[PDB]
RNA sequence: CGCGACCUCAGAUCAGACGUGGCGACCCGCUGAAUUUAAGCAUAUUAGUCAGCGGAGGAGAAGAAACUAACCAGGAUUCCCUCAGUAACGGCGAGUGAACAGGGAAGAGCCCAGCGCCGAAUCCCCGCCCCGGGGGCGCGGGACAUGUGGCGUACGGAAGACCCGCUCCCCGGGGGGCCCAAGUCCUUCUGAUCGAGGCCCCGUGGACGGUGUGAGGCCGGUAGCGGCCCCCGGGCCCGGGUCUUCCCGGAGUCGGGUUGCUUGGGAAUGCAGCCCAAAGCGGGUGGUAAACUCCAUCUAAGGCUAAAUACCGGCACGAGACCGAUAGUCAACAAGUACCGUAAGGGAAAGUUGAAAAGAACUUUGAAGAGAGAGUUCAAGAGGGCGUGAAACCGUUAAGAGGUAAACG
RNA sequence: CCGUCUUGAAACACGGACCAAGGAGUCUAACACGUGCGCGAGUCGGGGGCUCGCACGAAAGCCGCCGUGGCGCAAUGAAGG
RNA sequence: GCGGUGAGCCUUGAAGCCUAGGGCGCGGGCCCGGGUGGAGCCGCCGCAGGUGCAGAUCUUGGUGGUAGUAGCAAAUAUUCAAACGAGAACUUUGAAGGCCGAAGUGGAGAAGGGUUCCAUGUGAACAGCAGUUGAACAUGGGUCAGUCGGUCCUGAGAGAUGG
RNA sequence: GACUCUUAGCGGUGGAUCACUCGGCUCGUGCGUCGAUGAAGAACGCAGCUAGCUGCGAGAAUUAAUGUGAAUUGCAGGACACAUUGAUCAUCGACACUUCGAACGCACUUGCGGCCCCGGGUUCCUCCCGGGGCUACGCCUGUCUGAGCGUCGCU
């Protein structure tokens, strides 16, 4: 889990929010893994990733590069979707497999928290007031 | 102080170019709207920011 | 404080609102924008007829609404199938194919055949070559009425 | 001028030049796709629209 | 609507009751004249007026369609009496018939040298001069505002169809064309008062 | 009425656009009409003032028939300085007393071949316009 | 006991490339309060909000059903109107609170892996050779059988026969410049007039601006589907219908338990940790936990995608029943300036001579500042912080009065 | 000797030396009733769309059972009904 | 302030302001005369508001009374003559009389200041009297290194890389 | 007669009122573009007389080119016959663009390198001086040089 980066676990007032220990973190920890190849290598792209194993302390994981720059890249339609710039760092907007789905998206009863395209998406709307010129 | 760095002295040198009067044929031009230099430093009262 | 006689509210405003209103004062500028493009795409595609391709009738479903119909997304395959035309044709003709739609009646199949067979004695298919017409149209068929056609089809 | 002008003649066809006389125009600019690898379609879909092209209709009224 | 931001971009705390002044918030810090002095009220000078004009305040306003088919009617039946026409101050006392109607070669108009000559005779002249008459500054704030010229409204012209009608007068000062499909209240009632004058063409 | 929207109709940018004018564009700006003589010898209304041009003011104190040589377009103040338009100061010394070219009218051009070319221009384009009589 | 394959892994100022920082209105991902409200307060509420961190684009995200339904059925996403302050949540208090159908805007669909067949049929690099990357060579390198390319993806697909139909498809308006109608007519005002009379002229132009007041006609413009000028916008190649024989799918994932946050989601809506951990006529969903059984529905754990939509930042425009210099931005001006604080940061005041400088020559008193004459101007009762120039307050002249402080009815 | 709170202010209650200028029941939403208007068992386009080329005009007009929908014309029961 | 309307008003003088001038209205207020002013303004019918001030220890700006008052009193001290000068209690030169009294009121530095250094000129402001003086104002000038410091070294400590 | 009080005229002090407005604010439209080819930002510099603002980079209140067609202007200066072919302003596509800054050899309230090429004193010799070029981290493809009681083969 992850435990609240507090000092001596003195989170200050209203004990609904007093939880230092049992807390969870809301992305996954393969996507976290994603996140930390993409930092470090910043020159590629992140295609996806998968399990290799784990321990009782570590987890691992293989994530999935792709040079944006090379010509056998470059020169591939249906893999040069990739070398767009719209999808630079997609794993920290959170969009490859991993990360998408701790987004709650989805078709459904079960997702609408998300009807707009993100839970944030779905707020703003629904807490906007329209006031249109004819009230 | 007596010793200083490069890069102070030079500070201290563009303050001092610039603490100057304005020249009288200034005042003689068209759409002047200028009459003194209003941003002149004094050593004794104002202090730099250095 | 409530006062004598009323209503108990419960407005919605304690959540910083003020931040969000969407005012409306663009309106009648997006509806000329909006309406600048209809004419604009309508004089790309020049006697392809303006609002897109043919539509079936979909009964619209739940007991408030079934004795109504409506146009739908598109042709079910099986209406494809019995009306005789490829299903990678059809939009290249403007038929709009649907390829998830079930057809569970016959007499809502039939009605969409009828659909498909008027459509297709009414509209006019020119040549890939003017100079050389394989077998789309007469050069007759082609001259006096050319039209775009408005409103849906 | 002239000196820049005649570096450019002769680097006129090689394959690598100078950065200050290959153009500058933006950096994101530099990064797009060229006008060749723009527009290379598969093989799939270039069979698609030579046997399914649009076509141009008209609808009756 | 003014700014959301007036008045509210400085940082200013009241000082309490241990000092001799009154417990308006005072900007901080020191060394120049805004240093402790008072802020963010209305009172204040540089303050945040009070009740700041917002930007949803309602505008518009929506009338029924009865209701506005019936202002319509209203405003033309107002139009065939001489007394209504003339108490809103138009100069018809040599107009030969209200309400007055011209025929259709006038729309097929071009020049604006036959478009007066039509009004000459029509004994519909002198209501233009009595525009040219009223043409003055306006007084106030609005010469700031790009609302400088004021000036008498004229007769309406009222046409079925544009052959050229709209070039031929559009020049003349206080004309006002209508075509007859499309008519408005704001233009055949000015300043909500029944009876502008009015003239048709046979088509419309 | 204006019915293009694009060029402005405001007051304040008006008057901006106006006095911090580029000096290419005052010079468009401060014309002058030419004499009766000189609108039918050539087919031209009004022409931008030159350094000698010969030129006589119709508005004003120094109003009257007197021709008098432009010596001086000081565009920077929208005023032209011509000989004969003076008055002494307190010193016994003279200055010119600058008039704005709108008051003026030019009774001989200074011409070379840059204002013969600019003056077939402008009459080469009403000559469009009078065919569009019919 | 060396030589050589490969596998793992090092070092280079190796050859060629790419990432880092900024801005951040809007967009996506996280993290995430407390004022406040509940008339106290701890759950709730504030609020998935402010602040904090990361990452983008000209939009972004979402997106071609592991869907809605239960009907005579609809058919990707996004947005609008409505559903609706409703179902539901809730110290069932305060409060909170969606979806589906219906109507619109826009409309567009697709691709792998796998399974298989095709003599790896594929790609990068280098060298030479022909066009301004193309094309062609190389007993040239390398990647790659730990799987590149073609066909092909759930809407089925393939291969065979049989019937039928043919001649393909792709690629090599905008910007800028200069111009275009008509009174300085007569008379009279004025310091000057664009005024006031009179006689008009242009009008597809009587918008606005400048000009010594107030201008369709002096000047720039305005109007015009007005003009002229310059500039930009070889490749590749069968398809369909029937019939037989075959071929068919994403796992530490689903799912279950439990903990925590979250949600209208209520015996658990979503998300996460941890433990357990799959199946193949199976799996998911079918808004009350469970067993049983019919039926409907879709095909999760891979991927791409325009439009309709957002925009307090940027570039560039246009407008206003807005403000008019203590107002409007803090800033109409040498303003984020002077100044203050070690620093983080805080942060003003200040527009107007006149039409034109014509900005007072000269004389005279004084050491000078300052005066007196003289002069400019329509005006210095406009003299360089100078338009107008109120009051508080002060000086002076004039008039009246004065030992119960003035003032007042 | 005025404003103020107060059972009670000339007060030995508070605030006020003087003058100018600024300075405080607003706007949105939702209700309730009262009044004016239009239509009337109906009523309303509010969203969208259509209309010489956008001075005014970001206005105005039009749609058709686009009337989808809201409210109203039927109540009661926790619910089957 | 906006839509209308007064063939409204105005450089032959608009607004504004002033007024021992004339009046009107119960009043809110208004009209007229006069003066000043120098370019715009107002009436009716509707429309719309950031719409009327004596107060808030109200905000900002100005100004009084107090008041020519409190004050210009810490560390012993001045005087005569001359010079320059419009002008001398305060400048300079001389003469006297004195004080710091070598842990200085002396002679040099480190921090810190930033041109105050040095000439000449001014005589408005500023130096809380005054100045012919100045650390003020103006106009010029001035800091020279193989050996004197920095630079180099490590100290308490700070700090990347591998992890 | 002073003083004080009241009122007016005139004179001050003061800067209200009024008129003005190259400024804001608000709504709408169209575009929707930063950077290792050195950005944003900062520093220092640059004019005949020039402090600030503004513009600009040792080519420094700008060079070229193109359109424009006689100015700029506070003073001076000398221009430019305007075709022995161009003043000025605008546009801007060519060229230039100091130091810091992601900031790039290492370091920084300071300073010291390394490598290669060129020049000068040398008269290839590499010591001195000047000049030029390179010298950051991460990462990809490829190359070169390796490492292993890793897996093996032939000896
Ligand atoms: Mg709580
Ligand atoms: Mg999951
Ligand atoms: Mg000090
Ligand atoms: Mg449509
Ligand atoms: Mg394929
Ligand atoms: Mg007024
Ligand atoms: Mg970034
Ligand atoms: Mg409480
Ligand atoms: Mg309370
Ligand atoms: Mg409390
Ligand atoms: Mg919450
Ligand atoms: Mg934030
Ligand atoms: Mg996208
Ligand atoms: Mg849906
Ligand atoms: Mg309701
Ligand atoms: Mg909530
Ligand atoms: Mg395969
Ligand atoms: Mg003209
Ligand atoms: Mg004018
Ligand atoms: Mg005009
Ligand atoms: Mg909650
Ligand atoms: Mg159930
Ligand atoms: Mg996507
Ligand atoms: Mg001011
Ligand atoms: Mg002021
Ligand atoms: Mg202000
Ligand atoms: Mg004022
Ligand atoms: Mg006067
Ligand atoms: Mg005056
Ligand atoms: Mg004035
Ligand atoms: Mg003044
Ligand atoms: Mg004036
Ligand atoms: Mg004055
Ligand atoms: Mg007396
Ligand atoms: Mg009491
Ligand atoms: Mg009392
Ligand atoms: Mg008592
Ligand atoms: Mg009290
Ligand atoms: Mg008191
Ligand atoms: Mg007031
Ligand atoms: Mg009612
Ligand atoms: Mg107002
Ligand atoms: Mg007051
Ligand atoms: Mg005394
Ligand atoms: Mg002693
Ligand atoms: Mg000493
Ligand atoms: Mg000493
Ligand atoms: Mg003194
Ligand atoms: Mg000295
Ligand atoms: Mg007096
Ligand atoms: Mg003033």
């Amino acid at each position: 889990g992850r435990k609240r980066p507090v000092p001596k676990g003195a989170t200050y007032g209203k004990p609904v929010h007093h939880g230092v220990n049992q807390l969870k973190f809301a992305r996954s920890l393969q996507s976290v893994a994603e996140e930390r190849a993409g930092r470090h290598c910043g020159a590629l792209r992140v295609l996806n990733s998968y399990w290799v194993g784990e321990d009782s302390t570590y987890k691992f994981f293989e994530v999935i590069l792709i040079d944006p720059f090379h010509k056998a890249i470059r020169r591939n339609p249906d893999t040069q979707w990739i070398t767009k710039p719209v999808h630079k760092h997609r794993e920290m907007r959170g969009l490859t497999s991993a990360g998408r789905k701790s987004r709650g998206l989805g078709k459904g009863h079960k997702f609408h928290h998300t009807i707009g395209g993100s839970r944030r998406a779905a707020w703003r709307r629904r807490n906007t007031l329209q006031l249109h010129r004819y009230r | 102080s007596s010793h200083k760095t490069f890069r102070i002295k030079r500070f201290l040198a563009k303050k001092q170019k610039q603490n100057r009067p304005i020249p009288q044929w200034i005042r003689m031009k068209t759409g002047n709207k200028i009459r003194y230099n209003s941003k002149r430093r004094h050593w004794r009262r104002t202090k730099l920011g250095l | 404080a409530p006062s004598r006689n009323g209503m108990v509210l419960k407005p919605h405003f304690h959540k910083d609102w003020q931040r969000r209103v969407a005012t409306w004062f663009n309106q009648p500028a997006r509806k000329i924008r909006r309406r600048k493009a209809r004419q604009a795409k309508a004089r790309r595609i020049a006697p392809r007829p303006a609002s897109g391709p043919i539509r079936p009738i979909v009964r619209c479903p739940t007991v408030r609404y079934h004795t109504k119909v409506r146009a739908g997304r598109g042709f079910s395959l099986e209406e494809l199938r019995v009306a005789g035309i490829h299903k990678k044709v059809a939009r290249t003709i403007g038929i709009s194919v649907d390829p998830r739609r079930r057809n569970k009646s016959t007499e809502s199949l039939q009605a969409n055949v009828q659909r498909l067979k008027e459509y297709r004695s009414k509209l006019i298919l020119f040549p890939r070559k003017p100079s050389a017409p394989k077998k789309g149209d007469s050069s007759a068929e082609e001259l006096k009425l050319a039209t775009q056609l408005t409103g849906p089809v | 001028q002239t000196q820049k002008e005649n570096l450019r003649k002769f680097y006129k066809g090689k394959k690598y030049k100078p950065l200050d006389l290959r153009p500058k125009k933006t950096r994101a600019m530099r990064r797009r796709l060229n006008k060749h690898e723009e527009n290379l379609k598969t093989k799939k879909q270039q069979r698609k629209e030579r046997l399914y092209p649009l076509r141009k209709y008209a609808v009756k009224a | 609507a003014v700014s959301e931001l007036a008045g509210h971009q400085t940082s200013a705390e009241s000082w309490g009751t241990g000092r001799a002044v009154a417990r308006i918030p005072r900007v901080r810090g020191g060394g120049t004249h805004r240093s402790g002095q008072g802020a963010f009220g209305n009172m204040c000078r540089g303050g945040r007026m009070f009740a700041p004009t917002k930007t949803w305040r309602r505008w518009h306003r929506r009338v029924n369609t009865t209701q506005k088919r019936y202002a319509i009617c209203s405003a033309l039946a107002a139009s065939a009496l001489p007394a209504l026409v003339m108490s809103k101050g138009h100069r018809i006392e040599e107009v030969p018939e209200l309400p007055l109607v011209v025929e259709d070669k006038v729309e097929g108009y071009k020049k604006t040298k036959e478009a007066v000559l039509l009004l000459k005779k029509l004994k519909a002249w002198n209501d233009i001069k009595k525009v040219y008459a009223s043409q003055r500054m306006r007084a106030g704030k609005g010469k700031m505002r790009n609302r400088r010229r004021i000036q008498r409204r004229g007769p309406c012209i009222i046409y079925n169809e544009d052959n050229g009608i709209i070039k031929a007068f559009r020049n003349i000062p206080g004309i006002t064309l209508l075509n007859v499909s499309k008519l408005n209240i704001l233009k055949l009632a000015p300043g909500g008062h029944v009876g502008r004058f009015c003239i048709w063409t046979e088509s419309a | 009425m204006k019915f293009n929207p694009f060029v402005t109709s405001d007051r304040s940018k008006n008057r901006k656009r106006h006095f911090n004018a580029p000096s290419h564009i005052r010079r468009k700006i401060m014309s002058s009409p030419l004499s009766k003589e000189l609108r039918q010898k050539y087919n031209v209304r009004s022409m931008p003032i030159r350094k000698d041009d010969e030129v006589q003011v119709v508005r004003g104190h120094y109003k009257g028939q007197q021709i008098g040589k432009v010596v001086q377009v000081y565009r920077k103040k929208y005023v032209i300085y011509i000989e004969r338009v003076q008055r002494e100061k307190a010193n016994g010394t003279t200055v010119h007393v600058g008039i704005h070219p709108s008051k003026v009218v030019i009774t001989r051009l200074k011409l070379d071949k840059d204002r013969k070319k600019i003056l077939e221009r402008k009459a080469k384009s009403r000559q469009v316009g009078k065919e569009k009589g019919k």
